[PDB]
DNA sequence: CAGACAGCGATGCGGAAGAGA
DNA sequence: TCTCTTCCGCATCGCTGTCTG
């Protein structure tokens, strides 16, 4: 509240400090932000209290920085800490004592935690609570009791409006709790799932299962996890250890399709008893309880067809015990987040590997599902070598003469036409892929304009994939990229950012970006991640870039766009000039092959 | 002849700016007497000033504000 | 036969007092 | 072998 | 650096600033590798010798440091050919200089050069004192131009704060000498009294300016007696630096968070600690103001926290990669005055002005396949009166 | 600035035409 | 004759862009 002469905010008077403040590594301020510290030697006893009790926003090597919300605090009373349990060791570990205002903070979340419960039993849900004090203060606002359908007091519920009313809750200081008592449920009996010995769970997959489960009942929240880091075994274990039906919904054909194998790989559950309720293809989605679906059939809005209607229906009309959501990161669209009201489920887990946006609707995510309540720290993974270490880089590719003229010339939008398709970044990614071509290592280049990607694929006749590319042409193009030594190098449009098994690769480039999106470039960085047989983390064998042109709209963007990565702790370098371009030859080396390319997007319209 | 003005040396991408600035008037001068090079130009001296001004709102269109 | 997650949180820091 | 690149191993900056 | 001031002086003034007491000694330890064994072995000879000798007394490897030895002692004048016997007056006080005729205080210095910081910066709390404000002024560092209103910080003044204490100091006595020879006061007196340290009207204010720059200090009431503090002869780091431009530096002096502030941005301040960001805007800021990259690299390298000394390098490169291409975007445009030529009838009157400019070196630049050249308005004169004489 | 509509590039779904037993 | 497989036609989302206030 207090400003010095600078912008930093002034807290001399405001906490003092611990006379021992060198043997407390921890820091407090009043905002809620604490800044740890990566070299004490109880770094890890601190990064344990912390991460239960507030949700990163970055950890760099030496200093990470957490902050602490309502959310961040209802999620560690969730684990069975309680307010005692959590500011006293905080004040302990505190180097300059706690301010009065995260004190009360901290008082006030803890206690407006478990006075108000939802449970849904036999397809209604009963807001439960033990004190009967909160429902008679909780209804002063009218849209509770149109709401409402028309100790231990408890009313049902409209299916409908639970959304609005769970939003409701959060601002009026009460949480509903959505803990699901698996363990004592004998409305639906339990499924015969079990896990097998073969699948192999990492200490972070078990620290992060271990949060989703602080007790006997299971609690619904969002993991976020790396895509190499395997999270999709977590989703089937958890899925196994609930022991009761289970409804994956993932966000698109090829996401359905993994989905069911990872089912069967680590899961003894047979065949015959998982169903792929896919318009594509079905296997009986009501004859078995264990299914795989997709946001926009169960969201569907249009007319219905009679099979998917009575299977619709049959979902609708069934509770599960567990709802995984894969891609949670696009819950929060209008159609996508229907579903959620659509399907009943206890505890609705939700799985990812980039939880960022632009537009402020990932926070509807703690209401919509839960709180966050893991997220690994993607640098420990490189250290422990369960992740690909990535040796982050942003090559910069000076505009040519000519093309800056018109894209500065022009007040229009061509410009992402123009300069997404310079000569030297053509020749950089040229020089560049050749660099790695002769390493014999593996390149995944990527493009969102399609018309730069087929102009650069057909120059460099290299199998370019996008959209439209049939489904058996894009099968056989992937085959070869993994198995033909010939040929290293796949050019996918967004589609491969989308949802995909690709073959590790140990570079990465990308001429264009989509725009100012942490979605894609977490995205796109997911692929390189994949870790390597005997790779070691110092060794840098994966890379990626980012090919950007300078001094025109696209640096804004490349900025903007990895402010994501940086928060983990990935440092991008920038490279002015590549050694040996100008002894290698590359196509645009004359000022003719520029002015074609020019006319030819000049004529692009 | 001689012509009064000062020399400016930038990088091509620049220059190109330059000719732009010229050729749409955006200052409302055709500042630029000549192109001693393609990385070369010469401008009033008086107008220098101003037109560093404009490069400088050039960078931040071109530059995120973290 | 339950799994070592419902068991409860493993809660590193207690160790650590003074 | 398999060493990285010289633009990736120290900086190509011109200082 | 000591030996660049003593080389640019007069051989008058040279003998007589070989005071007896000291600058015969201090002027020896200067004497890098070889000077000191060779004034040794010419100090008790009353005869000079060939130059041959001293020549074939270096072998041949190694033959650069004799050249240089007796190139630099020459500027000094140690001796002279007379024909290279040492000078009898240098000769003598040498040989009278062989055989013959704590903690308060650096925290005193430590303290007084830090409020002289302050005040150098748009400190609202310092020290006051109109001579010192004045000799800054007129030490090239800073500009008033309103003696009301308090002076502000020149280009250079920036510049000079993020220097390393030790630099900025002997800097800044560096001009105190300069300026001492332009309000008149005697160089020479002055110069032996910090010769005398490492081991009169003027000297009483000469002395006053200097515990006045926190290097020494009586302790008595102004006394005769003084006692030099450690920066009258002539630490770990703090801060740490993260990969997303943020600063972490345990400084609890303001003077730290006043340098840090000056190319960062400052997020929160804790009692041991605060929070800074490296944004463009505060890097530009500081590049406009004077600033250039290498003095933040370096600041931010000497006080660096122990903890990323063991990283190598120090700072790691991304941080120190994008500080050196902001101030480079900086100057893309490089603006030079000139005056440009046009209507070349013949290329040979062009090529016989730019040999001209060339030999003047009025030429800036020239373009042989435009026939036309860029004249600085200094050489402007020159090539128009070359240009009317035909 | 700001709210509504729309573009380019991706996705899903549901109604109608070729080989093959 | 089914049957599968495959291909148009709707609808949706990410992010940005345009347009008049």
């Amino acid at each position: 509240t207090k400003v010095d002469e600078y912008g930093a905010k002034d807290y001399r008077l405001q906490m003092p400090l611990k006379d021992d403040h060198t043997s407390r590594p921890l820091w407090v301020a009043p905002d809620g932000h604490i800044f740890l510290e990566a070299f004490s030697p109880v770094y890890k006893y601190a990064q344990d209290f912390l991460v239960a009790i507030a949700e990163p926003v970055c950890r760099p090597t030496h200093v990470h920085e957490y902050k602490l919300t309502a959310y961040s605090l209802y999620a560690a009373v969730s684990v069975g800490l309680q307010t005692s349990d959590i500011t006293e060791y905080l004040r302990k570990l505190s180097k300059t004592g706690v301010p009065d205002g995260i004190m009360q903070f901290i008082k006030l979340c803890t206690v407006s935690y478990g006075k108000v419960k939802l449970v849904l039993k036999h397809n209604r849900y009963f807001v439960e609570s033990c004190h009967p004090d909160v429902i008679q203060h909780l209804l002063q606002d009218p849209v509770i009791r149109e709401c409402r359908l028309r100790q231990t007091v408890s009313f049902e519920v409209k299916q409908e409006m639970i959304e609005e009313l769970q939003k409701r809750c959060i601002h009026l200081e009460y949480p509903l709790l959505a803990e699901y008592d698996f363990r004592n449920d004998s409305v639906n009996p339990d499924i015969n799932i079990d896990l097998k010995p073969t699948a192999v769970l990492r200490p972070y997959q078990e620290k992060s299962l271990r949060k989703m489960f602080g007790n006997g009942r299971a609690r619904s929240g969002v993991i976020v996890l790396p895509c190499g880091a395997g999270k999709s075994l977590v989703g089937v274990t958890a899925a196994c250890t609930v022991r009761k039906r289970c409804l994956v919904l993932g966000n698109s054909a090829v996401s359905v399709e993994q989905w069911k194998a990872q089912f069967k790989m680590w899961s003894t559950i047979d065949d015959s008893q998982i169903c792929r309720f896919t318009s594509d293809a079905k296997d009986k989605p009501i004859g078995c309880s264990v299914a795989i679906s997709t946001y926009s059939m169960l969201g569907h809005t249009t007319k219905r067809s009679w099979e998917a209607e009575r299977v619709m229906e049959w979902l609708k009309t069934q509770e599960w015990g567990l709802m995984i959501l894969d891609e949670v990161h696009t819950i929060p669209a209008k159609m996508f987040r229907r579903v959620l009201t659509i399907v009943q489920a206890h505890c609705k887990l939700g799985l990812t590997a980039t939880l960022v946006r632009e537009d402020d609707k990932i926070v509807d995510l703690n209401f919509l599902i839960g709180p966050k309540l893991y997220e690994a720290n993607w640098m420990e993974l490189q250290n422990n070598g369960y992740i690909a270490k990535v040796q982050c880089a942003e090559v910069w590719c000076p505009m040519s003469p000519e093309f800056y003229r018109e894209y500065v010339a022009i007040k229009t939008k061509k410009r992402i036409l123009l300069y997404t398709m310079n000569p030297n970044k053509f020749r950089a990614c040229q020089f560049l892929i050749k660099f790695h071509e002769r390493r014999n290592d593996k390149i995944i280049v990527f493009a969102d304009n399609v018309f730069a990607l087929k102009e650069y694929a057909i120059r460099l006749n290299k199998p370019y994939i996008y959209g439209p590319t049939s489904q058996g042409e894009r099968m056989q193009i992937l085959q070869n990229f993994k198995h033909n030594p010939k040929i290293n190098t796949i050019f996918i449009s967004k589609v491969g950012d989308t949802s995909f098994d690709l073959p590790e690769a140990n570079v990465l480039i990308q001429i264009s970006s989509h725009g100012g999106s942490r979605r894609q470039e977490a995205q796109r960085l997911g692929r390189v991640l994949r870790a390597k047989k005997g790779m070691v983390a110092e060794e840098y064998n994966a890379f990626f870039y980012s090919l950007v042109s300078q001094d025109t709209q696209e640096m804004a963007y490349s900025t903007k766009r990895q402010r994501f990565l940086v928060d983990q702790g990935y440092s991008f370098k920038v490279i002015t000039k590549l050694a040996g371009m100008e002894e290698e030859d590359l196509a645009f080396s004359t000022k003719e092959e520029q002015q074609q390319l020019l006319q030819k997007v000049l004529a692009a319209t | 002849n001689v012509l009064k003005g000062v020399l400016i040396e930038c990088d091509p991408a620049m220059k190109q700016f330059l000719l732009y600035l010229d050729e749409s008037n955006a200052l409302g001068k055709k500042f630029i007497i000549q192109d001693i090079d393609d990385t070369h130009v010469f401008v009033i001296a008086e107008l220098v000033n101003v037109l560093q001004e404009r490069v400088g709102e050039l960078m931040d269109q071109n530059a995120f504000s973290l | 036969r339950t799994k070592r997650w419902e068991g409860g949180y493993e809660r590193t820091w207690e160790i650590l007092k003074e | 072998a398999k060493e990285r690149p010289i633009w990736l191993r120290e900086s190509t900056v011109q200082g | 650096n000591l030996q660049e001031f003593l080389g640019g002086l007069s051989p008058g003034v040279l003998d007589r600033l070989y005071g007896h007491p000291a600058t015969c000694l201090a002027v020896f330890r200067e004497l890098p590798s070889l000077a000191k064994n060779w004034v040794m072995r010419m100090l008790f000879l009353e005869q000079p010798l060939p130059q041959a000798a001293v020549a074939l007394w270096v072998k041949k490897e190694f033959s650069k440091a004799q050249e240089e030895s007796t190139g630099l002692l020459s500027g000094l004048r140690i001796w002279h050919t007379q024909l290279l016997i040492l000078n009898p007056i240098f000769r003598q006080n040498l040989r009278i200089a062989l055989l013959g005729g704590v903690p308060s205080l650096d925290k005193y210095a430590e303290e007084r050069w830090e409020v002289v910081l302050h005040f150098m910066v748009g400190s609202p709390s310092a020290a006051v004192s109109q001579d010192l404000a004045q000799l800054l002024s007129q030490a090239g560092l800073m500009k008033s131009t309103e003696p009301g209103e308090p002076p502000c910080i020149t280009s250079a003044g920036f510049q000079f704060l993020l220097l390393d204490t030790p630099a900025q100091l002997w800097y800044f006595m560096l001009q105190y000498l300069q300026t001492a020879q332009s309000r008149g006061m005697d160089l020479v007196e002055i110069l032996s009294f910090l010769f005398q340290l490492s081991f009169s009207d003027s000297l009483l204010n000469f002395l006053q300016h200097l515990r006045e720059f926190g290097l020494v200090f009586q302790r008595k009431r102004k006394s005769r007696r003084y006692y030099p503090t450690r920066l009258a002869i002539n630490q770990p780091g703090f801060i740490v630096v993260e990969t997303n431009y943020r600063l972490y530096a345990y400084t609890e002096s303001e003077l730290q968070i006043a340098l840090i502030a000056l190319f960062s941005e400052m997020l929160y301040r804790f009692p041991n600690m605060v929070v800074a960001q490296v944004t463009r805007e505060s890097v530009q800021q500081a590049i406009a103001s004077g600033i250039t990259a290498q003095q933040i690299i370096h600041f931010l390298r000497t006080r660096a926290h122990p903890v990323m000394l063991k990283q190598t390098p120090v700072l790691p490169p991304t941080i120190t990669d994008q500080i050196r291409l902001w101030e480079l975007e900086r100057d893309r445009l490089r603006f030079t005055e000139g005056v440009l030529y046009n209507q070349f009838l013949s290329q040979v009157d062009f090529e016989l002005l730019l040999a001209h400019a060339r030999e003047l070196g009025v030429l800036v630049f020239e373009n042989s396949a435009k026939r036309l050249m860029v004249v600085t308005p200094a050489g402007h004169s020159d090539v128009k009166r070359f240009w009317k004489r035909q």
